[PDB]
């Protein structure tokens, strides 16, 4: 509520400085499909391997990582599937990934009670083919090729910074992630320490299987 | 169903008839009507005898609360200006009207006040099923410059009109006298086999 | 503390009296006088009902809500009853409204005494923005008001009124300084004098 | 629907009865329908309304018996009732309560109905009883003028009937 | 606002309140005694500047047919406090159609002054006020303070030196004595501390007449 | 409805738009007011005039002057696209007005003329004629509109004047001037 | 101590308002140029389509920006419908001030800290629009906001924008710029469009 | 305007409510009370808060439970009041009494909605109830000034309530107490709560609750039978 | 019912009947339906009487308090343009034919509620009657003593027909320091 | 002190200064009430076609407070159909303007601005409200930065007979002195018929030089 004497919002900057007690996420953007990609955040052994969950669907073409606080997330993504089935109940067509993340920033600096702490990644692949629309908690979505979400994701983007290629393949820009992933990690990844979700060009969006990212 | 009131030298004369009948079948053969609204004004009631009642106890609770408040016991246009207002809101819900008689310094006010909301003062009035009857006696005998006691002797005659010739209206005329002078109520007034046990 | 209306460890609003402070340094100083047959008020004359006026004396733009309320219950009183509401019941509702600004924190004092005369005989109301009421015989309110109060105590009605702020304030004015209403027994209607 | 509700009082003690029975249309439901909820009530007209008010008024009745322990005057309980009903003045609930009983220590009848005896209902009673009313009766002759206009009223009557109760209320006794 | 002004102290204390007690400490002494023909009710009221009125605003306000208030504390919040007094006498008039019990009245005002210590964005009343009635057999004396705590009393007292005048109403007054004879106590109890008076009687309320208060 | 004028006209001259009308606001069969001028001037040119109950009349001639008013301190076709959302929004409740008016103004070379039915209907048209010459004056106009298709500042100005005689003969001839409002 | 928005400076003015304009600092630039034959909107990658002949280039917070725009959308469709024609700009921009002076008037709500530029086409000849996070606007021959705009504005007291027409003030828009180029060009040839 | 708002309904860097300890406190405050639990029965014995000669604490929540208010007076009336309104809607749909288990859990849920919202002060005033529900026979509770709520067999509140109830903890031994030896352990430990060795007739003051031949009945006791009691505890000194 | 209102020289000569009946049987023979809304406004009523009690002191209210902050009397197509609103706003739970006069300036008010200046006119459902009489008479060139004599007589002719009016002709006479209100 | 419903012990509350001092920084509007008219002159709102405006303090809220004076004339012309007067007006705006002073939530006023209107009854009537809710009546006002240094040549005119049309080049004279100065002036009396324009350009360059 109080613009600071240097400009910017304060519960804001606060809550970019969440973000970093939240998941290290890579958004990586093939050109052929969509690879939203984030650590498990499992740290306890007896909390469940499989029912923990970070990336959730939102369209058949839509997913959306989440990284901040967690709880949080979950009201927004809710409101955002509510926005999707809305426009297509009143258009027929299947609501567009720059949209879907403009209706989501439209509620993330409400409050005249608090800002949400979430950074977000939503990926689509719609009629332009893949896309991927990173959304700062600042009520800022922007188009990405490849962002990298969260703590040791400032590594992650610098990291980013040198592979990033022109194009990119499905399968090889899949592999990219599970190698960056395995640095911005403390712990050496194991398929039970990431949840990776993709979406090929054609298909709808798919969780990925553990056995796969092993390899 | 006959009441009436007529404004004589000294103040008002209200007067009332003890029945009150669901249609066809006399359920109160002492039936009270000329309701205590202040010490100072009184209000007879006709038409539905429930809606009469209990709007005439909203306006006691009302004026009761204004004398408490000034001190100063109330005047009667002002008795008479809420159950305008009162008798309006409603747009003939309330379709039960007063006759509300009463004396302030200014002195006596006697205003008939159809159920829509019309007050009108007059010397006569008279109000309820017998009020055709009732006012053609009214109009033939009262005369201005009329006394105290004569009346009495004006209001108990004019609702024995309505107690014979109508038949909604009967028993016995209570008559209730407004002056400043003294205030009277009169509450039964003018009267014009065993079922062997065990 | 001071700042928001509570009672202080002696039992006393700090922010009622700063208003009582602030009707004395809104620097002007009324008096009126309640005559058998008149009831002059001298000093912001308003004439809240064709019957009834009072001068307000603090703040200049507090009075005039204080007057328009003072107008709006005025004909709201008519329009429930049908006659002139008293002095004594506009000053009392007028009273009750001012404490609403005590009762609640959220909004503050509005400082201006308001000093009512009309014939309900003559009436020489006082109101505080403490809420507190009572007909004088001889007020005055303002800034030499304690000055003019010995003046009164002390005691050609409007000369008791004028030669009380001429001797008082110390001044000689001209007729434009000294505002003068007047009501009259034979005049109910609120009017200003015209010495 | 309705139902009859008889009342009426004699000398101290204060006579009420009822019929006990309601209908769905004209066919008998039940041949006990309580109808005297006990300063005794009796409630005749819809079933709906019957059990609407005496709920209601149970419960506005037990607020204030819990406030004061101080006993109901009968004529305050007339009020409650009275106003209690009149807040339906655009949509009225259909019931005739008569309440019957004595005033507190006094030993004193009040019997009074609502929009001697008052006698309310579906009914065939008011010009039954109102000739053999006797303004005195022990209670042994009041059991049985009422158990007279009731039984004669009511037989009569089409809807009503089929068992009778007769609270006839004293302190020293109170025979049904 | 929404928040209340009313927060307990470290060991529970309703400091607001507590003040709202000595702002009772200030205004004018009352006295009130039960005496077996009628309550009898007193304040000190005063000339002042001697320009006053003393019909104009009496501490002795009649609330309802026989019961009445007199104030100690601030004025100005005792007009309000018995508009909703007078409030809930005639609103229970036309439900019970009875003049309402004195003990009734005193419970649901107790309960109006209650509400400011829980609610947001008011204080406490200041006011604590003698609220004496007169129903059936028996007259009733009660004091309501600021938390919305009242007692019945045989005797009380309010104001500036309350302190001594509950001792003089304890030793001077016992059991019963004429109506007039415990105004003997009232006005000599006052005297330890111009003046209203009102009486409750069986008479209709009423304010002593001011040629037999002398 | 209650009373209720009607008769208005309206049609173009080149540079002009005359719109006539006579002057009762009868109320049933009898006239109750012989008076009443039912041609409000909008704008330095343009104008409306109104058949139907003219309570309404009164309620959007306050109203229409309202929103001119707030405008200017802040063209026909907009005074008209407004109307219908009028006359349209009163309908949705089903508290219509029973006005039905024409807008003749000329703007930039071109004299719009609307028409606002009551239940919110509109177009503009050249040769407007509203009730009881929405069946007898139309073909009179339309008679000089089959043989010429436009009309001069002289022919629509006669059509109307006789068209008029064709109620009764108190009417108010405004004409609209390529300056705009005049009323006759 | 001026840390809320209600509150006025003792040395001045509320200081959340100024606060405000340095949260425009941190947007990017944009610069608004014109010609009577279009209006030049040119900004480094911001520009949007408020009309289908305004847009507006947003500099600061991004939030506010689109707050303020998904309600300029709709006033602008409000002219549209209700009159039929198109929405003239300026009156558009009254709203903006209308709808941005909320905050500086109340507590508990922000000022909208985006400042604009809403250059439109018009029928008085296309005009820009600068919105300060105040309520005022100005009308402008020519203007800059974000950051570094001062080094654009030193450069427009020499220019020559009103004569050239659209092709050489966008040439010159990006040497004003120099001091990664969207372009917002509307004029009475052409809709509003993202060039 | 915000800016004075003490919040009041804020959690504490210690991780407990600053208005739950300074309710628990105000009761400290508060005059003694003990309700003692019996299988035919339940006291309720209560301490006249001063003994002032001139002034001339339980309530009916029903005619079968009952409440023992403790912490304050203004508070508790409107705690009764909640609790009668409770009790006899509860009475009005289901026709039948409530069972006062529940009756307890509705005011506590009212409780608790002071202190997770609203920015409003909780009521201060620990309570008892002492009643006898068709389901589980006699029973008492006593709520905690926060939403709590706890059967108990016997318990104190008020004044010196450690001390009183932890000399009912071996005082009272389980499961055996005729009515009468509830009126001697209600007797006891009263008297060794105050520093006056004995309870006058104007301290202490019994509303037993009794199932008063098959129609449950509450019933203060009667100032002779409070003396004898009283007489008896002179002479168990 | 019969109102009847003339216009000129230093204000209205304007009249109406006394009988307020409902249905056949009169209520009431003394009725003044001429009755103040100010000092100078005087209103007439036509329509029902009742609905005519709630409106008309409603204007009294308003225009008296647009009296008081103005200190100037209120202008007549004021009051008259409050009962167009109050008409207008409720023309369906209402009616009133009102004939507002003020100090003079005829105005009427159709129940339907349009505020439409007369110069001279007639209400009720008596009225209708008098329409030949007046039409024919009204003339530019009459001084002030004529219209009292005008609408006395035109009254009595109405109520002649009309059996709704009767009573006593009670004239208002408004204007500049003074109203001769005669019966 | 701070927050606007407290008082300061001495007797005023000290937010509602602050938001004075607003008007005391921008510069000065000059009215001058007129044998007829009221030219406003400042180095200007159609209220309502009756009436003029001269706002002084910062321009955001004096926008607002012209929209709500538009707002007043317009109720006025609908509930009594005529046309506003100016002592009227300038009490109900300054109602509004004075109730911001009362309750802490909203912030008092920065500007102060005269309105006026020539008019047939009143003649020219020119009222300044201050961001208190006081409203007067003058015979001039200045307001703004040069506040009494502008007065003083306001009062070196003598107006009660100057005409309107030496005023018109006063308003522009009195601006100089006191003053590059951008110019504007207004006409409201009988010649603009109360129409609330502005000066004619010919003039209004005239003015200038």
């Amino acid at each position: 509520n109080t613009f600071s004497p240097e400009g910017r919002l304060f519960q804001v900057e606060y809550a970019i400085e969440a973000i970093k007690l939240g998941s290290t996420a890579i958004g990586i953007q093939t050109s052929e499909g969509v690879c939203l990609a984030v650590e498990k955040r499992i740290t306890s052994p007896l909390m469940e391997p499989s029912s923990i969950e970070k990336i959730v669907e939102i369209d058949a073409h839509i997913g959306c990582a989440m990284s901040g606080l967690i709880a949080d997330a979950k009201t927004l993504i809710d409101k955002a599937r509510v926005e999707t089935q809305n426009h297509w109940f009143t258009y027929n067509e299947t609501m567009t990934v720059e949209s879907v993340t403009q209706a989501v920033s439209n509620l993330a600096l409400q409050f005249g009670s608090r800002p949400f702490g979430v950074a977000l990644l939503f990926g689509g692949v719609d009629e332009k083919g893949p896309q991927l629309f990173h959304m700062d908690p600042s009520g800022t979505f922007v188009q990405c090729d490849a962002r990298a979400i969260g703590s040791a994701s400032e590594g992650a983007q610098s990291s980013l910074q040198e592979v990033y290629h022109k194009s990119m393949t499905l399968k090889e820009a899949i592999k990219s992630s599970l190698i960056i992933l395995k640095q911005v990690m403390e712990e050496k990844l194991n398929a039970t320490n990431i949840e990776l979700a993709t979406v090929q060009p054609g298909q709808n969006f798919h969780m990925f299987t553990k056995e796969e990212l092993e390899e | 169903t006959t009441i009436a009131g007529v404004v004589y030298k000294d103040g008002i004369v209200l007067g009332a008839d003890t029945r009150a009948t669901e249609g066809m079948v006399v359920a109160d053969k002492n039936c009270s009507k000329i309701h205590f609204i202040s010490p100072n004004i009184y209000c007879c009631g006709a038409g539905t005898a429930a809606d009469t009642d209990m709007t005439t106890q909203l306006i006691s609770s009302n004026l009761e609360l204004h004398s408490l408040s000034t001190g100063r016991l109330p005047r009667v246009v002002t008795a008479n200006r809420m159950l305008k207002q009162m008798l309006f809101r409603y747009q003939g819900y309330i379709g039960a009207a007063l006759v509300l008689g009463g004396v302030d310094v200014t002195g006596p006010h006697l205003y008939s006040i159809y159920p829509h909301g019309s007050t009108d003062k007059l010397p006569y009035v008279t109000m309820g099923s017998g009020s055709l009857a009732a006012m053609a006696v009214f109009e033939d005998k009262f005369r201005p410059d009329m006394e105290e006691e004569e009346a009495k002797n004006l209001v108990s005659e004019a609702i024995a009109a309505g107690i014979f010739n109508d038949l909604g209206s009967g028993s016995n005329i209570d008559l209730c006298v407004i002056s400043k002078n003294k205030l009277d109520f009169l509450r039964p007034y003018t009267v014009p086999y065993r079922c062997e046990k065990g | 503390d001071r700042h928001i209306t509570i009672f202080s460890p002696e039992g006393r609003l700090y922010q009622v009296e700063y208003a009582f402070k602030a009707i004395n340094q809104g620097g002007l100083t009324s008096v009126a006088v309640r005559g058998k047959d008149c009831a002059v008020i001298v000093t912001h004359l308003f004439k809240i009902t064709e019957n009834i006026g009072c001068v307000m004396t603090g703040m200049t733009a507090d009075s005039r809500s204080q007057v328009q309320r003072a107008r709006y219950e005025a004909a709201n009183w008519k329009y429930k009853y049908g006659y002139e509401i008293p002095v004594d019941m506009l000053c009392k509702r007028i009273a009750d409204i001012s404490q609403v600004y005590t009762q609640n924190a959220e909004m503050r004092p509005l400082g201006c005494c308001m000093i009512l005369i009309g014939i309900d005989g003559p009436q020489v109301y006082k109101c505080d923005p403490a809420g507190y009421y009572c007909g004088f015989k001889a007020t005055a309110a303002g800034v030499k008001q304690t000055e003019s109060t010995s003046f009164l105590e002390k005691k050609q009605t409007v000369e008791t009124a004028i030669t009380c702020l001429s001797t008082v304030l110390s001044i000689d004015f001209k007729p434009s300084e000294i505002e003068v209403g007047v009501v009259t027994v034979e005049n109910p209607k609120f009017r200003i004098l015209t010495i | 629907n309705g139902g009859a509700v008889m009342a009426m009082k004699g000398k101290n003690c204060v006579a009420i009865a009822a019929d006990r029975r309601f209908g769905i249309q004209a066919q008998m439901v039940t041949t006990d329908f309580q109808k005297i909820f006990p300063l005794y009530i009796g409630l005749a007209g819809l079933a709906t309304d019957v059990q609407t008010v005496a709920q209601r008024l149970k419960f506005r009745l037990n607020l204030y018996e819990l406030k004061e322990g101080r006993q109901i005057k009968p004529y305050t309980l007339m009020s409650m009732v009275a106003n209690l009903l009149y807040e339906k003045r655009f949509g009225p609930y259909y019931t005739e309560p008569v309440i019957a009983g004595l005033d507190p220590k006094t030993f004193k009848p009040f019997i009074c109905s609502l929009d001697d005896f008052v006698v309310s209902g579906t009914c065939q009673m008011y010009g039954m009883c109102e000739s053999l009313w006797e303004p005195n009766m022990d209670p042994d002759h009041l059991f049985e003028t009422i158990s007279q206009a009731m039984l004669n009223a009511v037989d009569r009557d089409a809807v009503s009937g089929m068992g009778v109760i007769v609270h006839i209320i004293e302190k020293d006794k109170i025979t049904t | 606002y929404s928040f209340s002004l009313t927060t307990f102290s470290p060991s529970g204390k309703l400091v607001q309140i507590e003040y709202a007690l000595a702002a009772v400490a200030g205004g004018a002494p009352s006295v009130g005694i039960k005496a077996a023909n009628g309550v009898v009710l007193a304040t000190e009221k005063k000339q002042k500047s001697i320009l006053y009125d003393e019909r104009s605003v009496h501490k002795v306000e009649p609330i309802t047919k026989h019961i009445g208030l007199v104030y100690s504390g601030m004025g100005p919040d005792y007009r309000v406090l018995v508009h909703r007094a007078r409030k809930l006498a005639q609103q229970y008039y036309l439900v019970y159609q009875e003049p309402i019990p004195t003990a009734q009245l005193v419970q649901r005002v107790a309960s109006v002054m209650q509400e400011y210590t829980q609610s947001g964005g008011v204080r406490p009343f200041g006011v604590s006020l003698l609220i004496c009635g007169w129903n059936e057999g028996r007259p009733y004396l009660f004091q309501s303070d600021p938390s919305g705590a009242y007692f019945a009393w045989k005797a009380t007292a309010m104001g500036k030196n309350y302190v001594n005048g509950k001792t003089f109403l304890e030793k001077r007054y016992n059991e019963d004595l004429e109506l007039e004879d415990a105004i003997h106590t009232a006005i000599l109890t006052l005297k330890e501390s111009n003046i209203e008076v009102g009486i409750c009687n069986e008479a209709g309320f009423r304010r002593l007449t001011p040629t037999e208060v002398k | 409805p209650m009373v209720t004028g009607t008769s208005v006209l309206g049609v173009k001259f080149e540079g002009g738009v005359v719109i006539a009308a006579d002057m009762l606001g009868s109320y049933g069969s009898l006239a109750r007011f012989r008076n009443i001028s039912r041609i409000m001037r909008v704008n330095n040119s343009t104008m409306l005039g109104a058949s139907g109950d003219y309570a309404d009349f009164q309620y959007l001639k306050q109203v229409l002057g309202q929103m001119v008013i707030d405008e200017e301190l802040l063209s026909p076709r907009a005074i008209h696209s407004w109307l219908t959302r009028a006359m349209y929004s009163r309908r949705s409740k089903m508290n219509p007005l029973w006005n039905t008016m024409v807008i003749g103004g000329y703007a930039d070379g071109e004299s719009f003329l609307g028409y606002v039915d009551m239940l919110g209907v509109a177009y503009e048209a050249p040769s407007l004629a509203t009730g009881y010459g929405a069946y007898l004056a139309q073909p009179l106009l339309r008679e000089v509109l089959e043989k010429q298709p436009v009309l001069s500042q002289t022919e629509a100005r006669d059509l109307v004047e006789r068209c008029m005689r064709v109620s009764y003969n108190r009417f108010q001839i405004a004409t609209v001037t390529e300056k705009g409002v005049e009323i006759e | 101590y001026d840390n809320d928005v209600t509150v006025w400076s003792p040395q001045g003015r509320i200081h959340q308002i100024e606060y405000a304009m340095e949260a425009v600092k941190q947007g990017s630039a944009t610069v608004g140029l014109k010609s009577k034959t279009h209006a030049v909107l040119v900004a480094l990658k911001k520009i949007l389509h408020v009309d289908n002949h305004i847009g507006i280039s947003i500099a600061g917070l991004t939030a506010d920006a689109r707050l303020l725009c998904n309600f300029m959308r709709q006033e602008c469709l409000d002219s549209r419908f209700v009159f039929d024609r198109p929405l003239p700009v300026s009156r558009l921009v009254s709203l903006i001030g209308s709808k941005t002076q909320i905050p500086t008037q109340r507590y508990g709500r922000r000022p909208y800290g985006v400042g604009l530029l809403i250059a439109g086409y018009d029928d008085m000849g296309p005009h820009i629009f600068q919105t300060c996070p105040s309520a005022n606007y100005f009308d402008c021959r020519a203007m800059s906001i974000g950051a570094r705009s001062q080094s654009a504005r030193t450069y427009l007291e020499r220019h020559e924008f009103m004569e050239c027409n659209l092709n050489e003030l966008v040439k010159h828009g990006l040497r004003a710029l120099r001091e990664n180029v969207s372009i917002g060009i509307v004029g009475k040839d052409l809709e509003f469009t993202i060039y | 305007s915000r800016r004075y708002d003490s919040r009041t309904t804020i959690f504490s860097p210690e991780g407990r409510l600053y208005q739950v300890e300074y309710a628990m406190e105000a009761i400290g405050h508060a005059g003694t009370c003990l309700g003692i639990l019996a299988n035919d029965g339940v006291l309720l014995a209560a301490e006249r808060r001063n003994i002032h000669k001139l002034l001339d604490k339980i309530y009916k929540l029903n005619e079968d439970m009952a409440c023992s208010v403790a912490g304050i007076t203004s508070d508790a009336n409107v705690l009764t009041n909640e609790l009668r309104l409770i009790a006899q809607r509860y009475l009005l749909q289901y026709q039948e009494p409530i069972p006062c288990e529940q009756l307890v859990t509705a005011l506590c849920d009212i409780k608790q909605a002071y202190t997770q919202f609203g920015g409003k002060r909780p009521f201060g005033v620990s309570l008892l109830y002492i009643g006898w529900d068709k389901h589980y026979g006699f029973q008492l509770y006593q709520s905690d000034p926060s939403g709590n709520y706890g059967g108990w067999k016997a318990t104190c509140i008020g004044n010196n309530s450690a001390a009183a109830v932890s000399m009912l903890k071996q005082d009272y031994k389980e499961g055996e107490m005729t009515l009468k030896s509830a009126l001697a352990l209600a007797i006891k430990v009263l008297n060794k709560t105050m520093d006056v060795s004995k309870l006058s007739a104007e301290k202490v003051e019994i509303a037993t609750l009794t199932r008063e031949n098959g129609k449950t009945v509450i019933r203060v006791l009667k100032q002779k039978e409070v003396e004898q009691l009283i007489k008896k505890h002179e002479e168990e000194e | 019912t019969t109102i009847m209102a003339v216009q000129f020289d230093g204000g209205v000569v304007l009249g109406a009947d006394s009988r307020t009946t409902t249905g056949s049987y009169i209520a009431n023979r003394v009725t003044d339906k001429l009755t103040p809304i100010h000092d100078r406004i005087f209103c007439c009523r036509s329509g029902s009487a009742a609905d005519t009690q709630a409106v008309a002191d409603a204007v009294t209210y308003q225009l008296g308090f647009h009296s008081i902050e103005l200190n100037e009397p209120p202008l007549v197509h004021t009051a008259a343009s409050l009962f167009k609103e109050m008409c207008y706003r409720y023309r369906e739970d209402l009616m009133a034919g009102i004939i507002i006069a003020g100090w003079g300036q005829v105005y009427s008010v159709p129940m339907g509620g349009m505020m439409v200046r007369q110069s001279f006119a007639i209400g009720g459902s008596g009225s209708s009657y008098i329409y030949g009489y007046v039409d024919a008479t009204y003339r530019e060139g009459m001084t002030k003593e004529e219209c009292l004599q005008f609408t006395a007589n035109a009254l009595a002719l109405a109520m002649e027909r009309d059996g709704s009016s009767g009573g006593v002709i009670r004239l208002a006479a408004i204007a500049e320091s003074g109203v001769e209100r005669q019966v | 002190d701070l927050s606007a419903s407290t008082f300061s012990p001495d007797g005023r509350v000290f937010q509602v200064e602050y938001a004075m001092k607003a008007v005391e920084n921008s510069s000065t509007a000059i009215g001058i009430r007129c044998k007829d008219g009221v030219v406003f002159g400042v180095e200007l709102f159609n209220v309502d076609r009756h009436v003029g405006m001269a706002v002084a303090g910062l321009l955001a809220d004096a926008r607002s407070l012209a929209d709500i004076a538009r707002e007043e004339a317009s109720n006025f012309r609908s509930n009594f159909g005529y046309n506003i007067p100016l002592k009227h007006l300038a009490d109900r705006v300054a109602m509004y303007v004075h109730a911001y002073t009362l309750y802490s939530a909203v912030r008092p006023f920065g500007c102060s601005f005269m309105l006026g209107s020539y008019s047939v009854n009143d003649g020219a009537q020119l009222y300044m409200i201050d961001p208190s809710g006081v409203s007067y009546g003058y015979w001039g006002c200045a307001i703004g930065k040069a506040r009494q240094a502008a007065k003083t040549e306001i009062e070196k005119l003598q107006m009660k007979e100057m005409t309107c049309r030496d005023i018109v080049k006063e308003v522009a004279k009195i601006i100089y002195i006191v003053h590059a100065f951008e110019l504007e002036l207004s006409w409201v009396g009988e010649l603009t018929n109360g129409r609330h324009e502005i000066v004619p350009k010919d003039i209004r360059e005239e003015a200038e030089k």
